[PDB]
């Protein structure tokens, strides 16, 4: 999948 | 003598001029709280802020080993110890973090006790130790009374929101935070508002408005002296690319890699993100990780072997992931990896289904183009794009 981070 | 002031001390002997720099340097606008902070043990500055900043200035190298040993030599009950607890979970230094928690748990100072409280359910819950449920009921009990821990109460519900997979509670749940509120403590609330600009970055991806996301990143990084927030900043602007700008996507991602390129969680992170562009745009794939068994990577290894059409080792890669739990965002895709394998209508409106259950706006493109592509109805597409879900 897409990485996400925050 | 903690180690910052001996390093600050033999250094001064060598430098007199070093006094006017380091004051410019943590905003003091005169040497007075410097002084004070070298010669008696215990003094703290106004802001934490002022310490950060000269360590990062002068000892850019040694910057973790620094504060690790200034935080845990703190009085847990002082606000120079509640700044320490937000540096540390800023940064993701873990062990600083819950040591100071643990601390401040058991004190006698009622706000420093909160902010550990408060802490301790964020870390618990980032850990699947606790679920939400559990975690809103032990927020609720603690009638949290500063501004920063009704900000970080929020904070934390996001952080949970955008890891699992479970976008659509979060634009109501950030409009409720009012940082504004906070006026003690200004690197917390400096901090904060870093924390808003890419959480809002990344609300902003998921529901496909493409020039705020990047806008918002923008103003994190002008905002931000803390890797891990520029990590993220130029994760997400890459992401937002994805569809349209393969070389500056690239770029974001290749310039998140020079920043990151001692911690390996972040490196990975960057591997990873590259890993999918190569795939969104059907290139050769030099990213994959094929040492993993984790749903990301594993995703990663059908996609590039579905795009080679090397259908054989998609399949058994896919035979994997069948055998391993998803979420609603991992399954929305992993069905657009299962229709893509086997050209199958019905996997596709599945990863329809999953994209807005989870609120994912951006990567439900993917789907969409392929029903496009095998001649779905533009009335229909345009009612799928149009319609949500509970």
């Amino acid at each position: 999948g897409m990485p996400r981070g925050a | 003598m903690e180690l910052i002031r001996i390093a600050m001390k033999k250094d001064l002997e060598n430098d007199n001029s070093l006094m006017n720099k380091w004051a410019t340097v943590a905003g003091l606008k005169n040497p007075n709280p410097l002084y004070d902070f070298l010669n008696h043990d215990g003094k703290t500055f106004n802001e934490f802020s002022s310490i950060v900043n000269i360590v990062k200035s002068q000892y850019p190298d040694r910057e973790y080993e620094l504060m690790k040993d200034y935080c845990l030599n703190l009085d847990v009950k002082t606000k120079a110890a509640r700044s320490a607890l937000e540096y540390a979970d800023a940064n993701m230094f873990f062990e600083i973090e819950d040591v100071l928690i643990d601390s401040m748990i058991s004190c006698s100072n009622m706000k420093s006790k909160e902010y550990g409280k408060v802490y301790k359910i964020h870390r618990e819950l980032s850990n699947s130790v606790i679920t939400e449920f559990e975690a809103v009921k032990r927020l609720g009990k603690l009638n949290i009374k500063t501004p920063e821990m009704n900000s970080f109460s929020r904070l934390l519900l996001l952080y949970h929101y955008l890891s699992t997979g479970n976008f659509s509670p979060m634009a109501q749940l950030i409009k409720q935070i009012d940082l504004s509120e906070i006026s003690e403590n200004m690197y917390i609330r400096n901090t904060y508002q870093t924390r808003v600009h890419v959480l809002m970055s990344n609300i902003k991806l998921n529901e496909n408005s493409l020039e705020e996301c990047r806008e918002y990143s923008k103003k994190a990084l002008e905002s931000t002296n803390i890797l891990r927030f520029q990590v993220f900043s130029y994760l997400t602007i890459g992401n937002s690319l994805l569809f349209s700008n393969y070389e500056l996507a690239q770029e974001n991602f290749l310039k998140g890699l020079s920043i990151s390129v001692q911690n390996e969680n972040y490196n990975m992170i960057f591997q990873q993100a590259l890993c999918f562009l190569n795939n969104v745009w059907r290139k050769e794939n030099k990213w994959i990780n094929f040492e993993s068994d984790s749903i990301m990577d594993l995703q990663e290894q059908a996609h590039c072997f579905i795009n080679f059409n090397e259908n054989s080792k998609a399949k058994e890669v896919l035979d994997k992931l069948d055998l391993l739990v998803h979420n609603d965002n991992e399954l929305a895709m992993h069905y657009y990896l299962k229709g893509r394998l086997e050209q199958n209508k019905a996997c596709f409106y599945s990863s329809i289904e999953y994209f807005k259950k989870s609120n994912d706006k951006f990567l439900i493109r993917l789907p969409l183009l392929e029903l496009q592509k095998m001649g779905e109805n533009q009335k229909l597409l345009e009612l799928l794009l149009l319609l949500e879900y509970a």
